């Protein structure tokens, strides 16, 4: 049977882009043994440079984020989204795939005092309309890479600054994911 | 800080034959994907495998011979506990609860559904398909 290999690689998990600034650059890899296309995109107040360019086999490349217009809110973070695509009787079936690996651009003012991990332990919790709610009174996204309750394991997703999110139900447990995409300490909270 | 890698690996399965009728037969396993490099607690909806057809929760391929014989697919999985789960296929899931994808790689079984116009023929059918991750 044969098979194909596809990967593309960003050299960071996340960007923290300080509100206002020039830019900052972030690499891509082609890790893969033909040359591919690389195809970004944010999800235009940001504009990443170049949009699309050859990235040949095994090679790597830098891309500049820069902001370029947008006003944005100065008490809170915001988010977007940087997607970097590598485009490469009987019935035959061919298929080509292409990876868009895509990674939080979190637009963060100077001012705000600390990081997301210091304001960890402060989410809270309640259980409504058949839904695990967390609460997030801190300016940041609180980006949880795991989660339980009960003990039993609940797909994570980020709560967003001052505001909450929903889950579906399966005692609380999480850990944020910080800002060097390392997993953060565990909390633990009853409802 | 730690990198955002992502591979995929799509290994073909075995050959397709139309049968005396013109149906190619459903279930049919036609490939398996392993996708890797993902961070542990990514979860199946931050998944989107999309194709230029765009039919919500299946993959459409078509035949090259300029007739537009097309059959659908649907890509599936399964959890830790033998739960069915599916990645969004045009941004909807077929099956399954959301749920955190396997430590290290998950595979993903790609398999035949139909064809909603039917009398398929012989030849060449094919599919680009681009599968977005969204980290956490």
């Amino acid at each position: 049977f044969a098979s194909k290999e596809y990967g593309v690689t960003i050299g960071e998990s996340r960007i923290i882009y300080p509100l206002d600034a020039a830019g900052v650059m972030v690499s891509v890899k082609n890790t893969q043994d033909y040359p591919v296309l690389i195809q970004s995109r944010i999800y235009d107040p940001f504009v990443v440079t170049p949009p699309l360019f050859r990235l040949d086999a095994k090679q790597q490349n830098s891309l500049r984020i820069a902001q370029a217009g947008g006003v944005f809110p100065r008490d809170k973070e915001s988010l977007k989204w940087l997607c970097v695509k590598g485009i490469p009787k009987d019935v035959g079936v061919f298929v080509q795939f292409a990876i868009n690996n895509c990674i939080k651009l979190l637009v963060r003012p100077n001012e705000l005092k600390g990081t997301p991990i210091q304001f960890a332990e402060n989410l809270s919790w309640k259980v409504d309309g058949g839904k695990l709610i967390a609460e997030n009174p801190s300016p940041f996204y609180m980006n949880i890479g795991e989660l339980t309750f009960g003990g039993k394991s609940i797909p994570s997703h980020y709560i967003p600054p001052k505001s909450t999110w929903a889950f579906d139900l399966p005692n609380v447990s999480w850990r944020i994911i910080n800002d060097q995409g390392g997993l953060d300490r565990l909390y633990s909270k009853n409802v | 800080v730690e990198p955002a890698r992502i591979t995929l690996t799509y290994k073909e399965g075995a050959p397709i034959t139309i049968m005396d009728n013109g149906n190619i037969d459903t279930e049919l396993l036609v490939g398996t994907l392993t996708l890797g490099g993902y961070k542990t607690g990514t979860t199946s909806t931050s998944v989107n495998f999309t194709d230029a057809a765009g039919d919500p929760m299946y993959l459409t391929f078509t035949s090259q011979d300029g007739n537009n014989h097309q059959f659908t697919t649907k890509v599936i999985g399964k959890d830790s506990r033998d739960f069915d789960i599916s990645p969004k296929v045009n941004g909807e899931n077929l099956v399954g609860d959301d749920v955190v994808l396997a430590t290290g790689s998950q595979d993903f079984f790609v398999r035949s559904i139909g064809s909603k116009g039917g009398k398929l023929a012989a030849g060449k059918y094919t599919d680009a398909v681009t599968v977005t991750v969204s980290n956490q």
